[PDB]
């Protein structure tokens, strides 16, 4: 919708075949005339290679909207990978929580051993208080 | 499929996912947890439509 | 805006070179596929004949309701009987449209029959004319 | 082949200069889309940080018998269903963790205070052997 | 599936960001010291050129089952594109015959 030649929209916009650009017809004429190059890519260009508009064409068109079946299939693998998503990040979250699950097992395992040893050695100093 | 709609004959699929079934068995359970992850992406789609506004639309149109 | 073959918004549009036309890349793949041609053209197509070019792409609105949900399986099923029923329409009209073209072929030859018959009338006639003046 | 994302195939494996691990470059593009840095490194990340591969693509199961094919519903139920279970986990997994480094807390308290317990209570024992 | 060196299945997949080939890591070991060059281009490669060791960790992976949704996505894509073909070559007919 805009022509880098000029910086203008293209009134009867015409695409050339060298290289994919939209372009207006009376400049890309011109620069055709003043030589076979590509005003862009530096490329030999000629009349034929600039496209202009077949639109009108014979079939019958559709909304733009997801209400035609490629546009809903779109929808429905964005839907899907919508959730395939959600479903990434949240095992991202639970394998870090395991991670860090298993290290609070074991530190606390070690702790629960640790408070057994400890109350033993607390009874054995009671006994020998009460040895007197 | 055509042999079979040539007769109107509109195929069916289950719609019953609004009725919201009272506590009963696991199929309860089902529909209750469908239901709240359909509502959480109906959450994400609809804000994420206004995030923009009608801008599309009013690309659309022009 | 629209995909010349089934009328589609193509989202990544293509133009020939034999017949610069608006169509879909998977489509003519697809084409291909079955028969290394353009039907459009009866020629020898290959892959390269196709030139992505840039568009700013049709933008999709959403309904008022198609957020996932039930919404999108009752889509899916109303778009298969649409594109279908489509379809049904158009070979009744295939049908419909040769008989009828046979139909006016046949009283065409019969119009072509009397007109010469006719015509042979007419020249007997008018000679028939032209001697009584004598 | 053995994709560290999700665990399913890749079909288009790539290769980090820096690092490389599996990934998927859409969904690595998509990514520094939406934070342009390492998520591993902490680091700014650029889109030419990836070389072009090639990939010989896989196979499909293509369910026969076209028989009015509705259980793509199923299958989609059966989506919503496992994705809720594995939320369900989550916070299964939160709740137990958080208890687990509560009672480390207070199995750490109680340490401190029965050493305390020791170590008067054997100050006390030595001193009366010493007297 | 299959090396360009040996042609035995590569259990390691390795590839050289200087040239797009399929090689192996042992053989691509021993042509670099034997010449510290790329074969292909002359090209320098070092060895953090090369891919590292695969990195399985964290993946729990579900077996590729059959049954899947791909499938379904794919074959009611391929329904669409053939039936839409149809009504482009039978639209182009019946303007044709009208």
């Amino acid at each position: 919708m805009f022509c880098s030649i000029s910086g203008e929209t293209p009134k009867e916009p015409v695409i050339s075949r060298v290289s994919g650009n939209v372009y207006e017809k009376r400049l890309i004429e011109q620069v055709i005339r003043e030589t076979s190059k590509d005003p862009v890519t530096q490329q030999e260009c000629t009349l034929e290679d600039l496209v202009p508009v077949k639109v009108p064409d014979f079939v019958r068109p559709r909304p733009p909207s997801a209400t035609s079946l490629p546009a809903l299939l779109s929808l429905f693998q964005e839907e899907w990978d919508s959730v395939a998503l959600e479903q990434f990040e949240l095992r991202r979250n639970l394998t870090e929580t395991k991670q860090e699950l298993s290290t609070a097992l074991y530190s606390l395992d070690a702790a629960l051993r640790v408070i057994s040893r400890l109350t033993k050695e607390r009874d054995e100093a009671r006994e020998a208080l009460a040895k007197f | 499929v055509a042999a079979g709609k040539g007769e109107k004959l509109a195929a069916i699929d289950v719609q019953r996912y609004i009725q919201l079934k009272p506590p009963g068995t696991r199929e309860s359970l089902l529909q209750s947890a469908v239901v709240w992850e359909y509502q959480k992406s109906r959450n994400d789609n609809l804000y994420l439509l206004e995030k923009h506004g009608e801008k599309a639309f009013d690309s659309s149109l022009e």
